[PDB]
């Protein structure tokens, strides 16, 4: 099934790459875990001081 | 007369004699670190300031 539609799956892979490139910056809430851990460390330091 | 920051500490102050703004920052300090190959191999040590 690979070489029957190699151009089609190449175009689909390129479309998926473009879609995920758009979706990574489409919303500012797609990186919630890093923002949460950074804010938790910052708030821990803030309440420490 | 003086300013503060997010830590609610002293970072800037106005002198009572003139009108020049000052800044307060602590000098260099930290925990000292050591690097040694062990007493069973050699005796030279490399002291490190973190
Ligand atoms: C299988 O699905 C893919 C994607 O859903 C189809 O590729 C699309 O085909 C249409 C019409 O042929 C084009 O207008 C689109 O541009 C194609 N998409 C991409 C990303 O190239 C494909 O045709 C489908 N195959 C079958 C046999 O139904
Ligand atoms: C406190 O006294 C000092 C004395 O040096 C004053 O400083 C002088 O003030 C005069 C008046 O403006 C200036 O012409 C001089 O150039 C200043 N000298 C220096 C070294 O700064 C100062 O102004 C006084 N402060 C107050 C609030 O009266």
């Amino acid at each position: 099934v690979l070489y029957e539609n190699q151009k089609l799956i190449a175009n689909q892979f390129n479309s998926a790459i473009g879609k995920i490139q758009d979706s990574l910056s489409s919303t500012p809430s797609a990186l919630g875990k890093l923002q949460d851990v950074v804010n938790h460390n910052a708030q821990a330091l803030n309440t420490l001081v | 007369q003086f300013g503060r920051d997010i830590a609610d500490t002293t970072d800037a102050v106005r002198d009572p004699q003139t009108l020049e703004i000052l800044d307060i920052t602590p000098c260099s300090f930290g925990g000292v670190s050591v690097i040694t190959p062990g007493t069973n191999t050699s005796n030279q040590v490399a002291v490190l300031y973190q």
